[PDB]
């Protein structure tokens, strides 16, 4: 499907991941902040959604999670109270990576 | 209602059939006898049958790739599915699982599983599978919206959660143990619940390189399969004297009591031959039997119970008990299949479990910093070696830790072992040894 | 149409319980095993799916254990219960090879059930609750998704499995082997359950390499982890250009890929299933119990064997014929493994008639040196004619 | 030089005193009883007492490394070596070993060993090794310019040639076969020296990827350990049946005969038992004492030498007699221990041994190509795959090719062998399975 | 002076024969042996030391086999040849161990030449030609080089054997043991001879990393040779710096080496020797026959032992422990290898007092997982105490 | 120990090899030769030699003698025919590469 917001059109699957990383823009977060249980973004959201892009863009792949916490000084209790679907379903997401794999 | 011609063929025949169970699902919402409104499509077991039907034709799935949903606040326990032909089977076009914790050793009352019942015919489809391999009861089947009102319903309703999947410990299992059975080491039901409640957060949020699972025996019998189906396994055992009974044993050699306590009976294998079916059987040979007197050298024995399988009634295991933790076993992928290696030989395993919790957290701690991405406890076990093991868990190396020595030279030692340590000067050398 | 449950999709977070894990066994408990847990002196077997656990006190319990399809719907789970509330003051429990257990306190009630289970069959034929499963017998099979539920297989399971309980029904309700005989059966290598370590396994597996969406692939997946998914590095990271246009992809030398299907688990645009190419692969004499021998893996005796729905009947067959062959010349006590062990392995094919072929030997890194034969001690068969 | 406390040590004792020996001929050199012109100095030996007296104390070898020394015409078949201590021990400045080839299963004359020793004594140290342990005769000991000599006389004089070394074929042995034992199934010296021969080029030659050993037993026992010891082992076997006499088999439970030739006569383990001694031992339990009579169910015997080995004058092997050919076997270096794997059941072993030599160049025909550099037999094995070996020397697979199938699903097929191929287009496919 | 053989060192072409091999072993035959080979009926051992077997038509051949330093002089082999002019007609024979055998063809000429060996010793007194070697016994020990000649050696070779046999003596003059116990020792992980193999074998090893000549090594050494030497890939290509100039060197990760030298045996600029450092590794259980039980390799049972010239005390303990322990504890027939797959690795610590460490469990490669236990079998004994 | 030849110096071991390739120079050649039982250097000769030489600037060590038969389409029959010594201690040393090491 696509999806229509801001003036922008982000093309998606059926989880609400982005099909195409390079159509991420910061009208997609404000458009998946509900749907991923977050009313506000703050300086701390948007600190873990920077490092996820920088980590993607120069190794190709989603850190792992103790190189998240361990990076951003977020323990993982921090992470899921920014995102309460996690680092992958939350984080992932609306940081425009795309979704998860592997066994769940 | 599809045609469903192959399927079909599958309601004859003995055995309980999967496709006649679903077919009365699909008349029963069909029907609704209850007057449910169903928040998912009414046919969507129809759908599954549909779906199914075409999958026998063609010889290829027909689910798409993945699937990425859940609930709020953890990071698993539902595993998300799309069909592939959503036009089609619009009843399967979302199919979701949900993984909820099940009861040690699964004993229910009909109460509860009526509630659950109660939930799931109007949320889902119907559909179950009781049980999943690792324990979970599996509800199979329902759309996304639905999740967070089964995961709200299961909770403030049914006081029951979900169970985990992903990068993280997984639904932990346990044979029946004490609650029927005389061979139970140590009470494994309740090992796996205090465990299960206790690591709550590692199992429904993603710590983890990896999957881990628990799985806790009784004794070496090993009814939940321990030792293969789980990285971490509990065995019961004793180290004390098997408790023989020789008036009993009498009763056996007699015929009085049936051997095996009567699982060969479906076929005449002659009287009983305590010689041939229970002295000469014994692994170690420590058993003798001399003037009707049946004897153990406990000291030989390795506890395998094949005497006490076969006599149950006038052998019995030890007073002393505990039991074995053994680690790495997996399934193939990567590097191959894997089954538990011995770590701890002898270990307490009494409420609140201390000794055994404290290993866990020591590998874990290890292991998490250590373990590669999707790397398994028994790859990294492999890949950093079973001494390193050893050391994080503060365990003593031990001959029982292999089942034979290295035959290859390649050994390792540590600097501080060898004298001179290993800053060497070639210019010193050479003063012995022109070149 | 919505009913909710009183959820808050607006405040997610508020009132949301986490971390109560599962309800206590001991709620669960019928009164004669919550009183005599931990005091048990001695079982006896008394017939094919009937057990009696006596205590110390003298106490005993009564188990039937019946026969289930795993997969099944909530009027069977209601009907499983409703039997449960009329001989067992509502308890019953599942087994670890997901049977259904019912215990009763008294041989009164425990004829009552027997009879009752018995009358109890779906329209179309089936028994919904046979009786067996103890003893030297062929208990349930432990199973996996299949076609109903999963992505990566390379067969079904449901269907597999009851084609292959209905031909060997007769050894689940009698207690006629010389030991137990696991039959366990997995839709992919990722082999979930038990198949690696059961008597008789049944593996689906892929012959040919996957399709790669060169197109959309960078998209869609995290490209080094695809790459590092494979067990014998046959995928490798590649520059690929698709109508024109340049776009980062993998590449996979067919000669060095065994079709496991791994890296299509990390990436979704290496789909690899096919009709024809996939079957099923069968293996033998593993076990996990530690009596008299130690456990071992199952062992690939038949590299191939087509799917063919709806009752597999070659594979099938096959399986018939193995259990067969095994429970006339096995001794009592010897599992598939432990006699396959005593007669060696031409013996084996030569007695059950199985072709043995190449694929069949191992070849994957240095421990397939170890599955050789190091020795001159074998006996000559028809092979060697 | 020259005094040697340590080794003065090694004097001691009832053994044969390598110190002891080398002692008396630095003293029949210093005598010079036949008036010899010692071509290399006649304190060659007391320099190497010397030096191995330092490297005693210093806990160290005293030889700089390697040493590329020869014969024209021959890519190998001598050891050079130099001391690092030039000065201090001229004797042994220059300590080159000379292989020379050995007569199979080492059978000699008087007048043979005594006309190489006149040939040494003058041109070398008057040290050896009889023998090394691929079979070589081993001249321990001399100067660069004496081996052209050395060589120019054993060919000529003594109709003796080197033997091997480096990335060849090299010295191929035997045990003594049919000249001294009745186990023997073929004529192992024969069958060693003809392919000897055959291969020479080979064996002078460096054309192969690495080293590449001969070996043949005449049964089962190994007393050449080829099995262990050589990349291409032969070992003889028969195919028929088991030769039983009975009144030799009454003779051994009556006590005329003693169990193992009387291998075991200086320990008292009582009177021979042959339930207990060889019924029980069989390995597959194919034999059977009754009344009186023993029999073998040849059909299930190994072949595993058991009952022969203890009961020789009663039990014979098989008139229709060959081999098995068994490869790989190696040292650890670099991937680890091998002994031979199966390859060859049963395959005739007469003269001129047409069938064994196809199999023998089969294998270097595939090795010498896909072998990399530096890689045994047994590692390409490894790394290529079995199967591939079987392709490459026409050998159908067969059971007895492996200890145990495997139990890992990673099976690959020949794209021949699947229908419709691995052409597959992923439009089609997607038309059937929906992204 | 300088007395040629013949050759031309100017014209080194000149007159050369090549390739004529070995003398072939029929000329060196005893008439007994030429007469009766492939006819022979049986044989028996008459005592320690000498055999004898009959042909079918009933000629005998009797052998007296004697203990060899397998490292002689020509002075000794001139002996062994005086010794075989006077009592059988010229011929001898060595075995497959490095023993002596002579071989005469009646009972009064075989008593006076046991009774001549026996008067043979040393002046410092060693006996010359030992008898004995047959049954079950020691009978000798296969070696190699040790410093007497090799460049790689982690020990010595003919000291040890030596110290070895003297302390195990009265186990090669009788046949005493429940079955052969073969020895062998090997001055390096290369293991040249029979270690790998046998019921008890000797390993030198190193226990320090080698030193790197960056001077030189680029100079004396192919690089990518050393680089594919490293079983632990510890080994790798970087630049250094020689008098403040870059040049090409390599560079040896102390963590992933476990000294094993085979870089060094590969490039001279690597030499790793240590008098403190090396040692002896005892490896046990061992066999290559295939009597009853396959050939099997022997195991590491003690990682470390000192070198201690010139008898090795420490070392020559353990393996008469062992063979002590062994000798009174297995079965008859039962070979080293099979008395401790009986009883257990844990017993056998036990029995024989040895000193058990995580040096001993394999960690090399994929292989390495089989050797640890993966079972819940096993017996209490004071390590777990 | 150096050799001393046509007005050139050679670093050598014991056994003749160079001790260093960059000191390799024409005379090097004409030095060895009786040495290595080569009267007269022929064009086979050189291209022998040319090959190792170019191998070994190459890949850093000697190359097979199956890629040396190979590439220069001498069998290792002719090569001995050409060096007398072999293609190791005759070909390697007169080509100035380092001395052959192993296990002989
Ligand atoms: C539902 C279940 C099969 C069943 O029908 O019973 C299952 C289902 C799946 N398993 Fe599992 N596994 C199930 C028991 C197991 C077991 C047995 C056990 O836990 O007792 C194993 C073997 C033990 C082990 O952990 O290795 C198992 C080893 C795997 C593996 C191989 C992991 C490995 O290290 O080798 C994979 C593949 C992977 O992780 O990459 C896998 C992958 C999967 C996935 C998640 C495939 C995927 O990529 O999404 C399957 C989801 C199917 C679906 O659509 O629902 N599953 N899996 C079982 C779990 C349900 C439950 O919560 O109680
Ligand atoms: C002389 C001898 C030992 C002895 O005292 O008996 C010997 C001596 C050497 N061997 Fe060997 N090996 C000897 C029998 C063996 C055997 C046993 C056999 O052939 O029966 C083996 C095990 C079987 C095998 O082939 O693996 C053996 C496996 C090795 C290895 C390991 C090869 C491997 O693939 O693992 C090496 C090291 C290497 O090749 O890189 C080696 C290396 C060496 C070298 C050439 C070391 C070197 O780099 O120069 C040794 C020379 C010592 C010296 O100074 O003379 N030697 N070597 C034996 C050969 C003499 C002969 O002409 O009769
Ligand atoms: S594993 Fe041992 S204790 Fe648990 S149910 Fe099975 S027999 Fe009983
Ligand atoms: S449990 Fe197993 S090892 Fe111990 S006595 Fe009984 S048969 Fe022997
Ligand atoms: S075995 Fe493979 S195909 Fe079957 S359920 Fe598990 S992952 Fe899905
Ligand atoms: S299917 Fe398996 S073997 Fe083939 S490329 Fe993918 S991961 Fe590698
Ligand atoms: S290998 Fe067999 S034929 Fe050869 S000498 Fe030893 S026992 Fe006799
Ligand atoms: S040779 Fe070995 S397998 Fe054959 S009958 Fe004798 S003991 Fe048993
Ligand atoms: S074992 Fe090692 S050190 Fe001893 S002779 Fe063989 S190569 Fe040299
Ligand atoms: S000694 Fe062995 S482990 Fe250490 S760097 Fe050299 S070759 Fe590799
Ligand atoms: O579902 S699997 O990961 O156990
Ligand atoms: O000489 S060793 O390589 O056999």
């Amino acid at each position: 499907a696509v999806v229509e917001f801001a003036g922008s059109a982000f093309e998606v699957d059926e989880d609400g991941f982005l099909n195409a990383f390079d159509d991420w823009c910061p009208e997609w977060v404000k458009y998946a902040k509900g749907s991923e249980g977050i009313g506000a973004g703050s300086a701390d959201h948007q600190k873990i959604i920077d490092f996820l892009q920088d980590y993607y863009k120069a190794n190709g792949i989603a850190p792992m999670v103790r190189i998240l916490s361990k990076n951003t000084g977020f323990a993982l209790k921090e992470i899921y109270e920014l995102f309460p679907s996690g680092p992958g379903k939350g984080a992932c997401k609306m940081a425009g990576l795309p979704k998860p794999t592997g066994c769940v | 209602k599809h045609p469903t011609p192959m399927l079909d063929e599958l309601e004859k025949g003995p055995w309980p059939s999967f496709v006649s169970d679903i077919k009365q699902e699909c008349d029963n919402r069909a029907k609704n006898p209850k007057g449910l409104d169903y928040q998912i499509p009414a046919e969507c077991p129809d759908d599954l049958l549909g779906i199914l039907e075409l999958s026998f034709h063609e010889g290829e799935t027909h689910w798409k790739h993945g699937g990425i949903v859940g609930v709020f606040g953890y990071g698993g326990g539902v595993i998300g599915r799309y069909c592939d032909q959503p036009e089609m089977f619009p009843g399967v076009a979302h199919f979701h699982t949900v993984r909820l914790a099940q009861p040690a050793a699964k004993y229910y009352t009909a109460e509860y599983l009526e509630a659950i019942c109660d939930v799931w015919d109007l949320r889902g489809s119907g559909l179950t599978n009781m049980h999943g391999s690792t324990g979970d009861i599996v509800l199979l089947g329902t759309q996304t919206p639905q999740l967070e009102e089964i995961f709200f319903e299961m909770t403030h309703n049914l006081n029951t959660d979900l169970g985990g999947s992903g990068s993280n410990l997984r639904t932990p299992e346990s044979c029946l143990g004490i609650s029927r059975c005389e061979f139970a080491c140590y009470d494994t039901q309740l090992m796996c619940y205090q465990l299960t409640q206790d690591y709550q957060d590692e199992l429904h949020r993603p710590a983890f390189p990896y999957k881990f699972k628990f799985k806790f025996d009784g004794c070496p019998n090993g009814c939940v399969a321990s030792m293969a189906r789980s990285d971490f396994a509990v065995i019961g055992t004793w180290k004390d004297d098997i408790k023989i009974d020789q008036e009993a044993v009498k009763a056996y050699v007699g015929g009085e009591f049936k051997p095996n306590a009567g699982a060969h009976a479906g076929r005449d294998w002659g009287k009983f031959d305590i010689e041939a079916e229970v002295v000469g059987l014994c692994p170690t040979g420590c058993m003798t039997y001399e003037s009707g007197t049946l004897s153990i050298d406990n000291k030989n024995c390795t506890r395998c119970m094949h005497c006490i399988n076969t006599m149950p009634r006038a052998l019995k295991i030890g007073d002393e008990r505990g039991a074995s933790i053994l680690v790495g076993a997996k399934a193939p992928v990567l590097d191959g299949a894997q089954m538990g290696s011995l770590l701890i030989p002898f270990i307490a395993a009494e409420e609140p479990f201390d000794e055994v919790k404290e290993v866990i957290e020591n590998i874990w701690e290890w292991w998490m910093e250590e373990g590669k991405n999707r790397e398994r406890l028994g790859e990294t076990m492999k890949r950093v070696g079973f001494q390193k093991l050893l050391e994080v868990t503060g365990t003593k190396a031990v001959p029982q830790h292999v089942s034979e020595p290295r035959h290859n030279p390649y050994i390792f030692f540590k600097e501080e072992e060898v004298p001179g340590g290993w800053s060497r000067d070639i210019s010193d050398y050479r003063k012995r040894h022109m070149r | 149409a919505f009913i909710s449950s009183g959820y808050n999709p607006a405040k997610p977070m508020e009132n949301r319980i986490t971390d109560i894990g599962p309800r206590k066994f001991t709620e669960f408990f019928p009164p004669v095993i919550a009183k005599n847990a931990g005091n048990w002196d001695y079982h006896e077997i008394l017939e094919p799916g009937i057990l009696v656990h006596v205590a110390k006190n003298g106490d005993k319990v009564f188990t039937v254990r019946c026969g289930a399809a795993r997969l099944m719907s909530t009027s069977h789970i209601r009907e499983a219960c409703e039997i449960a509330k009329k001989f067992c003051n509502g308890h019953l429990r599942f087994t670890t090879r997901n049977n259904i257990e019912f215990m009763v306190d008294n041989e009164e009630t425990l004829k009552a059930l027997v009879a009752d289970l018995k009358t109890r069959k779906f329209a179309a034929g089936s028994f919904k609750f046979p009786i067996g499963g103890t003893g030297a017998s062929i208990s349930n099979i432990v199973h996996t998704q299949g076609w109903v539920y999963c992505h990566t297989p390379a067969t079904d399971a449901s269907g597999p499995v009851k084609a292959v309980m209905d031909e060997l029904f007769e050894e689940f309700t009698s207690m006629r082997l010389p030991a137990i005989v696991r039959v366990s059966l997995a839709c992919c290598i990722n082999m979930c359950g038990a198949v690696h370590c059961s008597d008789i396994g049944l593996v689906g597996i892929h012959r040919k390499p996957p399709m790669i969406d060169h197109e959309n692939l960078a998209e869609l997946c995290e490209i080094p982890l695809a790459v590092a998914a494979c067990p014998t590095a046959a995928v490798k990271p590649i520059t690929a250009e698709v109508n024109g246009q340049k776009v980062k992809s993998v590449a996979i030398n067919n000669d060095r890929c065994m079709y496991c299907g791994n890296c299509y688990t990390m990436c979704p645009a290496l789909p690899l299933s096919d009709g024809t190419g996939d079957g099923i692969a069968i293996m033998v004499g593993g076990k996990i119990s530690n009596r008299i021998k130690v456990p071992s893996f199952s062992k690939v005796v038949v590299a191939f064997v087509p799917n063919e729905p709806p009752r597999w009947p070659t594979m099938a067959k096959i399986v018939k014929k193995i259990v067969e062959v095994y429970a006339e010349d096995a001794r009592k006590y010897e599992r598939i493994g432990d006699w396959i062990h005593r007669i060696g392995w031409e013996t084996f094919y030569e007695k059950t008639g199985l072709e043995f072929s190449h694929h069949c030997i191992d070849d994957f890194r240095d421990p397939a040196y170890y599955t050789w034969r190091q020795s001159t001690q074998f006996k000559f068969v028809s092979f060697d004619s």
